[PDB]
């Protein structure tokens, strides 16, 4: 008939098919002898088929078995963890560079940790020292921090990984660095790889003596990643990149050269970059030709990156009050004087560098 | 049946690939503890009877201590790269799984992995996630940490007296640990790895100065003079700052003001005291 | 209201579901509670005041759910507590490192006393002999 | 005994947990109608 | 408890000195190392 | 005929107990150098097509060849699969399921609450509108300016003068997926599980599109995160974390909108006073005299009222209460006609309904005046 | 212990006899049986006891089978002696952390 028939036939093959137990191999024993684990518990001892090309099953891989009579049948890759699947082809399409102002030399240093060993390796074995490894970012608020990690993000898209650093826990004593295990070697696996740590400060912080036994498992998370960042087998083409609001409550030995060289530091903005910072977020604004962006600026000290474009957003609705389409100037100074009412119930934040 | 006697271990060795590639003499200035760790491992396999005509009880384990980044990882590094003998690393907070008994067990496999292959090093850097002194917190996950120390704690005692496996590991903080892993009869030889000195500055200046150009017009012991509280981490960190200063400039030759912003940008945050005080 | 849900259908009114019991001790709060349980016609159910403080972090919370799940099950049944400065009536915060857990659980107790689908025929009887000490959102009418 | 968790549309095919066995998807027997059976309350369930 | 580190490690003096003995210097030498920790 | 016969014996394996599982990843399997006839494999090199990797409820991860009665490019790591008992194919592709806990605050009884019973506040309503109606109805009047849409909106004051109200007008008007959400539902028993609570809150209003999800007594749950002790305040902390990153940062959402409520702000930490996270911060103030007479007046609309009380007499005698103490009133005063038995109300009945609401203990202040 | 013409005994007993946790309600039981029927003497015992054991909150809390441990050996302790053959002498630190009271 039409293709109720093709489909029917190859439903009925598909059933025929069996499944396939997934296990790993411990060591060869003989040319036809091999001891396997299955990842579910026991261990047995299997045979291969005839033709699987056994100098390739080496201890360590991943490999396929059969159901009764349980001999080997196909090697596979490593496995991936779809947790860290979630994470990693994850993140929507972003606008460049010209979006984030104000911060050009923080800009600039970001790049020369990151994209700079990469592009051009050459450069730094001339002079002939290790590029850094990993860059840490603290400040107030509302100065863009995740907004500079989507920047990033969006500019070769290498293997940029997102950490939550909340999902890192769980219920059990262990899957906890278990999750950093198989973290790390997908990050071994592709080697140009970016790691973002965003919000390090639940999962990090200090060092504790006989707190709790909740606090053991959270140390015991966090001295992990310690040892998982220099140890014993170095990274290569491995960058990190971790972000937080105080930087004064984090581990000694989290803060060290050599697992953070070098700290940026991102502030409040100045009279210029609260300027052109409200360039780019007046950009798309049907406004009428008269608005003075320096009266605008004058009015706003200790604003953050991110309450002009609340003040951008807030103009329009006074737009949409009578319906009036095209945006004043005086709605300009009527917003700015109700944002800055709000900003008074938080503040004294001003934390110690490092 | 009957395997060869290692088949399940879960844990591999070294292999020949894996040599972290540290040589001994990149380490500076640490002659004071390179020759205390190179006695305490490989020195006892030949002359063990000397021990016994004198009566020093030879040790089976020594533990490394001192501020987070004063080489402590890098010496284990270093002698894992120039020993002939086996060895076998381990991660200090990677038998913590989720079943019921499966921490013991693979200590076990450890030990009996050490003990057959070979008079090996067993290194297990940060005991912190499971040395604690503790109590028994009746919460359902600390009895399983408790018994891995007493799993742990038997088998460093009865071996044979002979054979040479030696246990290595180290800390940062060597103050909240049970006190029966510092009696005798296990883990006895103590080295700390304190913050260096003048000298000590000198030595690790001159091996990580040895690699890249420094133009002459750079003075080296000016540099030292300032004490500053200098880890062994802050002086790679210099080093690599001011060269990727010098890279920023387009310029393969590192000069004078290239340490001088390394040296405000690694150090600066300890200007914090006010003047009315004295 | 449970014994004659006519005269206040044709009048139009609502009763209040909550009311405290306060003065001095051994006046009679015991023997009200007693003389309320005994005509009640109703399912009764007490509550021990110190009982929801516990150890763990958030259970007291589970208790009060599946204290308001059960209640919510049967058809009016009447809530009795008793000493409900135990349960929590400060809100305490200079240098607030100490009680927070039974915060929690005062809140998720005065969330489901009142708001956002409230609990229905149900009534509340509390007594304490410190009513000054006591949370001005329980203090509030419709819970008391 | 068994957990149920959610019910599908117009055939009941219930998503179900045991305690710890194992999740399945299963119907109800011919001895109850399909109208006690909402989601979030523990049912019985024949072991073969 | 430091006299019990003082012999051990005057034991590793003498034994760093590839002989039986166990010298006076061996002693002067101990308690200057363990008393400076 | 023909092939109904083979759609009926299609029908017959899939019986209907289907254990569930986990889809780990999709693979693909190239073929080798030479397969031997008469001892080759189908399910082997001679396979170009896609292949799964299954993780089974029994915590046993399985490998299949053939994916089966699914369309390969459907099937995403992380989904749920109905696989069979004994030949473990992939037969079904079911709904995503939730927590329990997040199955069950779904605002199902749709309650009915029109605006003009929370007269007084006529200000805090026309913005609480402008910020939440407007984007779900009219994203066309929006786009024309083509800004942004509000992200969060902040209600607190002191506890009596009501915020519980307008929390439940918008559900009563908007036909979106409302959603409700309580301050400590979040901290839960063991470590972890806020962290997934939360994340499966906000995955359940990603599928309802237009949604809305409230949040009520913020101070909960967003205390002032400083240098402390103890696990209970880092637990609460670590949920904080949590929902500010999964609320405005990486990946940020215009189809879910957040309301939150407090009555104490001086305790919320300044990371919540960011750019998405509460966009507004709207007052609650004590009623004045008008407010006052006009709560009066819109509780006693279902009573029987004597039309001769003037409730300015009223507003003006009652003094520093709230929206529920007045309400508290006219249920009082009600109730003092109906021990006397007398149908309608007087005014002298409103008046010993104020007696009581302000809870004068015995005085002997017999010494003034 | 040599000068009263009595063997000297030490109970290491730290925390390797308590790993097969109900193991110290009978070190303490043993022990005492081999102090009853060897000779005249005494028994030494260290800090660990009171590391053990504190009181009976545990009791409330859990015991994690040691303070038992200490329970047993309170019995054991107190039993019918009166000298006898069998003596102890504790020797500790930090000596205000158990319950000496009773
Ligand atoms: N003697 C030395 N000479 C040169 N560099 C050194 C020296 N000691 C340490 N370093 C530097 O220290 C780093 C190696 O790790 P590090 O020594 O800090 O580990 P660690 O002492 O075990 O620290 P932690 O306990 O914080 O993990 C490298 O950046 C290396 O340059
Ligand atoms: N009006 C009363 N008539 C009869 N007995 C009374 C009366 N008031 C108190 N009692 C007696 O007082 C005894 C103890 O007082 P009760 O148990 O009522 O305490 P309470 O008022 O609840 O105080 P508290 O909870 O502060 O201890 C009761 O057993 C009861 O017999
Ligand atoms: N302005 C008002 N007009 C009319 N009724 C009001 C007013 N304000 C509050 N109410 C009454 O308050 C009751 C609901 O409680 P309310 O909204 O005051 O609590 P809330 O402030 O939201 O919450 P909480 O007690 O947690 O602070 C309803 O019975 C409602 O009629
Ligand atoms: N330099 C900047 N220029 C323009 N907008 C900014 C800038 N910094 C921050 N923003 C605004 O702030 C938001 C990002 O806030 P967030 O990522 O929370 O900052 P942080 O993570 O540093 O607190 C963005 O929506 C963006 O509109």
């Amino acid at each position: 008939l039409t293709k109720q028939y093709e489909k029917s036939e190859n439903d009925l093959k598909a059933l025929q098919s069996v499944g396939q137990i997934v296990g790993e191999v411990l060591k060869q024993l003989t040319e036809e002898k091999f001891i396997v684990k299955a990842t579910n518990g026991p261990r047995y001892v299997v045979g291969c088929r005839r033709q699987l090309d056994k100098s390739k099953l080496k201890p360590g891989t991943r490999v396929a078995l059969d159901m009764t009579t349980l001999t080997i049948m196909r090697y596979l890759p490593r496995e991936v963890d779809p947790l860290v699947y979630n994470m990693s082809h994850e993140d929507p399409g972003n606008v460049s560079y010209s979006e984030i102002g104000g911060l050009s030399e923080q800009i600039r240093e970001l790049r020369e940790v990151i994209e700079l060993p990469l592009t051009n390796p050459e450069l730094f074995q001339r002079v002939g020292i290790i590029p850094p490894k990993g860059c840490l970012l603290y400040g107030p608020p509302g100065t863009g921090k995740t907004l500079l990690a989507r920047a990033v993000a969006s500019q070769l898209d290498c293997n940029f990984l997102k950490v939550v650093s909340s999902s890192i826990v769980d219920k059990y004593i262990g899957e906890s660095a278990r999750l950093i295990r198989e973290m790390f070697n997908y990050a071994r696996d592709h080697q140009p790889c970016i790691i973002f740590m965003d919000e390090i400060d639940a999962i990090g912080g200090r060092r504790f003596s006989e707190g709790t036994s909740a606090d053991r498992e959270i140390q015991r998370t966090l001295m992990e990643l310690l040892n998982q960042m220099d140890g014993f087998d170095t990274l290569h083409r491995v960058k990190m990149i971790m972000a937080t609001n105080r930087p004064d409550t984090l581990d000694p030995a989290l803060l060290r050269p050599g697992r953070l060289d070098r700290k940026i530091h991102i502030d409040l903005p100045n009279e210029q970059a609260r300027l052109d910072i409200l360039k780019i977020h007046a950009g798309p604004i049907t406004k009428h030709g008269e608005i003075d962006y320096e009266a605008i600026v004058k009015l706003s000290d200790g604003f953050n990156g991110a309450d002009l474009r609340n003040v951008c957003t807030e103009a329009g609705m006074f737009a949409i009050r009578a319906d009036h389409d095209f945006v004043v100037q005086e709605d300009f100074m009527k917003a700015v004087r109700k944002v800055a009412d709000s900003k008074k119930l938080e503040s004294k934040l001003d934390y110690k560098p490092v | 049946d009957v395997l060869p006697p290692e088949a399940d271990s879960s844990i591999m060795m070294l292999t020949s690939d894996q040599k972290p590639d540290v040589m001994y003499a990149d380490i500076g200035g640490m002659d004071i503890q390179k020759q205390e760790v190179r006695e305490a491992v490989e020195l006892p396999l030949t002359h063990f009877e000397l021990y016994k005509q004198i009566g020093i009880d030879p040790p089976r384990g020594v533990l490394m201590y001192g501020p987070p980044g004063c080489g402590k990882t890098m010496l284990a590094k270093a002698v894992a790269h120039h020993t002939t003998a086996a060895f076998i690393r381990v991660v200090g907070s990677e038998f913590v799984q989720k079943y019921l008994g499966e921490g013991p067990r693979m200590v076990r496999d450890v030990f009996r992995l050490a003990k057959e292959n070979a008079p090996a090093i067993i290194f297990i850097d940060e005991i912190d996630a499971i040395a604690t002194k503790r109590f028994d917190a009746q919460t359902g996950a600390d009895r399983e940490v408790q018994r891995i120390l007493l799993e742990l704690l038997n088998q460093m005692d009865g071996f044979d007296q002979n054979v040479n496996v030696k246990v290595i590991m180290a800390t940062n903080r060597a103050d909240t640990l049970d006190p029966a892993l510092l009696r005798p009869g296990r883990l006895d030889r103590k080295i700390e790895f304190p913050l260096p000195d003048r000298r000590q500055k000198r030595l690790i200046f001159s091996t990580i100065t040895s690699k890249m150009n420094l133009s002459e017009e750079v003075d080296l012991e000016d540099y030292v003079a300032r004490p500053d509280k200098i880890s062994g981490a802050d002086i790679n960190s210099i080093c690599q700052e001011s060269g990727m200063l010098a890279v920023r400039e387009n310029r393969y030759i590192v000069l004078a003001k290239d340490f001088e912003k390394a040296y405000k940008t690694v150090i600066k945050k300890d200007e914090q005291e006010h003047e009315f005080y004295k | 209201p449970l014994l004659h849900p006519e005269r206040f259908v044709n009048l139009g009114i609502e009763p209040p579901k909550g009311v405290l019991l306060f003065g001095p001790p051994g006046t009679g709060k015991t023997l009200c509670a007693r003389a309320v349980a005994n005509r009640t016609d109703a399912c009764f159910i007490r509550v021990i005041g110190s009982e929801l403080v516990q150890k763990y972090v958030g259970e007291g919370a589970r208790m009060v759910r599946e204290l308001f799940e059960m209640a919510r099950t049967k058809k009016a049944c009447l809530i009795f507590f008793d000493e409900i400065d135990a349960i929590g009536g400060a809100r305490f915060d200079d240098g607030a490192g100490g009680d927070n857990e039974v915060q929690r659980t005062m809140l998720e107790l005065i969330n489901q006393l009142d708001g956002f689908d409230p609990r229905g025929n149900i009534k509340v009887l509390m007594a304490t002999n410190r009513p000054d000490t006591l949370d001005p959102a329980l203090m509030r009418p419709g819970r008391l | 005994c068994t957990k149920i968790i959610n019910a599908d549309s117009e055939d009941p095919k219930y998503i179900i947990n045991v305690k710890q066995f194992a999740k399945f998807v299963v119907d109800l027997s011919d001895q109850v109608a399909p109208t006690d059976i909402e989601e979030g309350m523990r049912v019985g369930v024949d072991r073969n | 408890a430091e006299v019990k580190g003082v012999c051990t490690e005057a034991g590793m003096y003498a034994l760093r000195e590839r002989r039986v003995h166990v010298t006076q210097e061996d002693f002067e030498m101990a308690v200057a190392k363990v008393m400076q920790k | 005929d023909k092939i109904k016969e083979n759609s009926e014996k299609i029908k017959v394996n899939k019986t209907l107990p289907y254990l569930v599982s986990n889809v780990i990843e999709l693979l693909d399997v190239d073929p080798n150098d030479q397969e031997e006839d008469g001892a080759n494999i189908d399910l082997d090199s001679q396979r170009k097509g896609k292949c799964a990797v299954i993780k089974t409820s029994t915590r046993q991860t399985y490998f299949l060849p053939v994916i089966g009665l699914v369309d390969a490019e459907k099937l995403k790591p992380g989904d749920l699969v109905g696989v069979n008992k004994d030949s473990y194919l992939i037969l079904e592709t079911l709904p995503t399921e939730y927590d329990s806990r997040v199955k069950a605050m779904e605002v199902d009884e749709r309650p009915t609450e029109q605006y003009s019973d929370i007269g007084g506040l006529d200000k805090q309503i026309q913005e609480l509108v402008e910020a939440i109606v407007l984007p779900m109805n009219h994203k066309e009047k929006f786009e024309n300016l083509g800004i942004q849409p509000p992200k969060g909106v902040l209600m607190y004051g002191p506890p009596g003068t009501g915020k519980t109200l307008l929390a439940r007008a918008c559900a009563a008007q908007t036909k979106a997926t409302f959603l409700k959400l309580a301050g400590p539902q979040l901290v839960q028993m063991f470590i972890g599980d806020g962290a997934k609570l939360v994340r499966d809150a906000f995955a359940l209003a990603k599928e309802k599109a237009p949604s809305i999800i409230f949040i009520d007594e913020l101070d909960a749950i967003g205390t002032k995160r400083f240098d402390s002790e103890k696990a209970g305040d880092r637990e609460v902390q670590r949920t904080m974390l949590e929902l500010l990153n999964q609320l405005d940062g990486f990946q940020p959402n215009t189809q879910v909108k957040v309301i939150a409520a407090t009555n104490r702000v001086d305790i919320l930490d300044p990371a919540l006073l960011r750019s998405g996270r509460l966009d507004r911060k709207i007052e609650f103030p004590m009623p004045n005299e008008e407010a006052r007479a006009r709560i009066m007046q819109i509780h006693s609309r279902k009573m029987n009222v004597s039309p001769d009380v003037n409730y300015e007499e009223l507003a003006r005698c009652t003094d520093d209460f709230n929206g529920a103490q007045c309400k508290a009133v006219c249920v009082e005063a009600g109730m003092i006609a109906l021990r006397r038995g007398a149908t309608e109300l007087t005014h002298e009945d409103y008046m010993e309904g104020i007696l009581e609401v302000q809870a004068k203990k015995k005085a002997n202040l017999q010494y003034y005046a | 212990a040599h000068h009263t013409d009595c063997t000297f005994i030490r109970v290491s007993g730290s925390e390797l006899v308590q790993k097969f946790i109900g193991e110290g309600a009978r070190m303490v039981r043993e022990l005492f049986v081999m102090a009853r029927e060897h000779a005249p003497s005494i028994i030494f015992m260290d800090e660990i006891d009171s590391i053990g054991s504190s009181r009976l909150e545990g009791g409330s809390g859990g015991d994690s089978e040691v303070q038992r441990t200490m329970l047993e050996l309170l019995n054991q302790l107190d039993g019918f002696e009166a000298t006898k053959n069998i003596k102890v002498i504790m020797a500790t630190n930090r000596i205000d952390i158990l319950d000496s009271a009773l």
